[PDB]
């Protein structure tokens, strides 16, 4: 729908022109509901159409061919660095044990996602996990976590409702450091941000452990409120990154990007089941690229603009190793011009000056010395042609053996490729006139032939 | 005007209410407005609940478990909509008129699912019939059914796993228990519960939609009104489905269940 409304918007608003403010109004409108009804926060929504909007300015949409395509990628290319960057991940590199405290609302899954986060850490992480409960308040939630923890392979924490979470989450401090542990998981209660004691609780636990990571966990499904949970829990207290869960739905998921853009937080896990073995690695491009369904339409779309990459990528590459400056290509192609246009009787007299001074006999055969260069060039690889200062004497038998001649004959003929790409290159450096009037004619004294 | 427009739109967005019925309900809010020519803003507020309460007039229908023995309410939903938490209080709602209560535990598949609605019914000091993680939650709820009929329970309410609309085989499972359940009773059960939390964005639509062309949802529980979300959804799932309201918890606690006044959620909506 996103890309069938886009192109629609700008073709019937605006003909072929370089796209201006003006014409991004109904765009900016459809993508707004696009996002409301995606269940992003409005304020967000607003502040990324702000962007749109820097961004359509300075359209080079022109020179394309599908508007709303290139729209889409733009959009989707802010999207995706608006939800941060990849491979984000927990710091285990923290002095031991590792304090991961969770922060939620209730239902959000933080249990669920502690066991996940134990037997993703205990198995491929290699670490010793040990997992507290902190809440006193839920029914069967200590013997959930208990449980959740025997299936991980992950010890646990007694902890009782009679107890306090401060001297809960104390006590299984102090035992991670006198047992050694390394990762210390604690469970907290889900609360609301409209509840006081709840949040003094919190910030009380978060005071005690003081933990080097301080997990958000929102489900997807969120709505508007998400906002408010977001900026409350950021403001309560330091978020060292957001766990997003329920995922799997077929939920928008923009409660994603809310919290992302007023928190500032990365989302650094994504809960793709129920299950503690259940669990993926947060990709923005993943997560920006789909609220949507279609068909058909993007294929062929996807399709042409990879037969236009890969053709702009060859024709610019084919300019640019040409570009490169004088090689054994142009040299070839020289030659071979030479032994076709040559003109060594011709040259003989259209040169008058060298003439005089050198002999005239002097002159050697074209084509036998073209045709044993031609081929001796013959028996080079591409690689050892663009690139011929890779030449070393194996190749050079190489060479030799293939033509059935003398590695002097084409040590002779790197010598003369040598002379031609200094010449070359000092008419490309200069003038051709000042590099044509520069040319000399050595004399080793003014008695002839001495 | 127009800032009245962007404002009153504005406030329409952020309580999740939906772009659709948003539409619908400023539109005839306009029409309404032009034609009564309405210029105070208290009429506008007026003509608005209005509205609103026409739309939430369909859904005012209360819930009566008199007359079956026993009356099987089925609690369905999504994760973490709290689910056993409202069993929980309809246990003790149920048993302060004098209606004889019992708790059957649907869900195997959680931990300690079955360990909490043991506490929820230690709480209400009534019966609670369960067996172990991983059984068949049909067979638990057909014994526990057939149980309500032999010692002559009023009222059984039988919990459900927390389960996502886009999963097919769960909807097969809930079609099963539903399948089972025809067995001792043709018309049980009699009340199908949808628990909706309130911090549910647009989604609730397609859960309640997907939920109700499977199991047939009778009714609707709106949780978790404590806290800043309105739940506005339910104006847009009570317009397409029709499907009324029984009760909204207002907290954690088992006395934190109230009977669905559209009044009350008007007046909690805009305050
Ligand atoms: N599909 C899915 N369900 C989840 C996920 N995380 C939690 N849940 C569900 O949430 C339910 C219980 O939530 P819980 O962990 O007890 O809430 P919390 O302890 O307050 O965070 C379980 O039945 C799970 O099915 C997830 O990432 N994906
Ligand atoms: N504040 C508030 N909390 C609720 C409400 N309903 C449920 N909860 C909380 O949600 C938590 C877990 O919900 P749960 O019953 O396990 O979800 P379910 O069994 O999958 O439906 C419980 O600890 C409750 O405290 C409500 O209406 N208000
Ligand atoms: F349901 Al919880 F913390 F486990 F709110
Ligand atoms: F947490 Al549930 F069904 F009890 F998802
Ligand atoms: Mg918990
Ligand atoms: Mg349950």
């Amino acid at each position: 729908n996103l890309t069938d409304r886009l192109s629609r918007t700008l073709r019937n608003i605006s003909g072929r022109g370089r796209l201006t403010e003006d014409n991004v109004k109904d765009t900016l409108r459809e993508v707004r509901m696009a996002l409301l009804e995606a269940d992003v926060a409005l304020p967000v929504v607003r502040e990324f159409i702000n962007r749109v909007k820097e961004k359509a300015v300075g359209h080079e949409v022109n020179k394309s061919l599908t508007p709303g395509q290139e729209f889409v990628k733009i959009v989707r290319n802010e999207l995706v660095a608006a939800m941060g960057e990849e491979n984000q991940t927990l710091n285990l590199a923290a002095q031991p044990p590792a304090v991961v405290l969770m922060a939620g609302l209730q239902g959000a899954g933080k249990t669920t996602s502690v066991g996940k986060l134990g037997k993703f850490l205990r198995e491929k992480h290699k670490k010793k996990v040990l997992v507290v409960s902190a809440d006193v308040y839920r029914p069967a939630a200590i013997k959930q976590l208990e449980t959740l923890a025997e299936q991980v392979g992950v010890d646990f924490f007694p902890s009782d409702v009679g107890q306090k979470p401060v001297d809960i989450v104390n006590a299984a401090l102090k035992e991670a450091k006198l047992k050694f542990y390394d990762v210390l998981l604690v469970d907290t209660a889900g609360r609301l941000h409209v509840d006081e004691a709840m949040m003094d609780e919190i910030k009380q636990v978060h005071a005690s452990i003081n933990p080097v990571e301080t997990l958000f966990v929102v489900d997807a499904m969120t709505g508007q409120d998400a906002a408010n949970t977001a900026k409350a829990f950021n403001e309560a207290l330091p978020l060292t990154g957001v766990v997003l869960t329920k995922v799997d739905g077929d939920a928008r998921g923009g409660a994603a990007l809310s919290i992302r853009h007023i928190t500032g937080k990365p989302i650094k896990f994504l809960g793709v089941g129920e299950k503690t073995e259940a669990l993926e690695p947060f990709h923005p491009d993943r997560i920006a690229s789909r609220i949507l369904g279609m068909g058909d339409v993007l294929s062929l779309i996807e399709d042409i603009e990879s037969k236009v990459d890969r053709a702009q990528a060859e024709k610019l590459a084919s300019k640019l190793k040409k570009g490169d400056g004088f090689d054994l290509n142009d040299f070839l192609e020289q030659l071979r011009q030479m032994k076709n246009m040559g003109g060594x009787x011709x040259x003989x007299x259209x040169x008058x000056x060298x003439x005089x001074x050198x002999x005239x006999x002097x002159x050697x055969x074209d084509d036998k010395v073209l045709v044993r260069m031609e081929a001796i060039i013959n028996s080079m690889t591409m690689k050892e042609r663009a690139k011929p200062e890779i030449i070393k004497g194996s190749r050079k038998r190489r060479i030799a053996a293939g033509c059935g001649m003398q590695v002097q004959d084409v040590n002779r003929l790197l010598k003369q490729f040598d002379d031609m790409q200094r010449m070359m290159k000092k008419m490309k450096k200069g003038g051709x006139x000042x590099x044509x009037x520069x040319x000399x004619x050595x004399x080793x004294x003014x008695x002839x032939x001495x | 005007d127009d800032d009245l427009f962007e404002e009153l739109e504005e406030q329409l967005l952020i309580a999740d209410v939906g772009v659709e019925t948003t539409r619908k309900i400023i539109t005839n809010l306009t029409e309404g407005a032009s034609r009564k020519q309405l210029r105070d803003a208290e009429a506008l507020y007026g003509l608005l609940k209005e509205e609103m309460g026409e739309i939430l007039a369909k859904v005012d229908e209360p819930l009566n478990v008199e007359g079956k023995a026993p009356f099987v309410i089925l609690m369905v939903g999504v994760n973490g909509v709290g689910k056993t938490t409202t069993i929980g209080k309809l246990a003790r709602q149920f048993e302060q008129q004098g209606k004889s209560v019992m708790l059957a535990a649907g869900d195997t598949f959680r931990a300690a699912a079955v360990e909490q609605l043991q506490v929820w019914g230690q709480r209400n000091n009534i019966p609670v019939i369960a067996q172990h993680t991983g059984a068949d939650s049909a067979s638990v709820i057909f014994d526990a059914i057939q149980a309500a009929k032999a010692r002559n329970i009023d009222v059984l309410i039988a919990d459900t796993a927390g389960r996502l609309q886009n999963k097919s085989h769960l909807m097969e499972e809930l079609k099963k228990i539903v399948r089972v359940m025809k067995k001792l009773d043709v018309e049980a059960p009699h009340e199908v519960m949808l628990t909706i939390d309130a911090s549910t964005g647009q989604n609730a639509v397609s859960q309640a939609k997907l939920f109700h062309e499977a199991v047939g949802l009778t009714g609707i529980t709106l949780t978790k009104l404590d806290g800043t979300a309105k739940g506005g959804v339910i104006f847009s799932v009570a317009d397409q489905f029709g499907i009324p309201i029984r009760y909204i918890g207002v907290g954690e606690r088992i006395e934190d269940l109230r009977p669905f006044k559209a009044d009350d959620f008007i007046e909690a909506l805009f305050a």
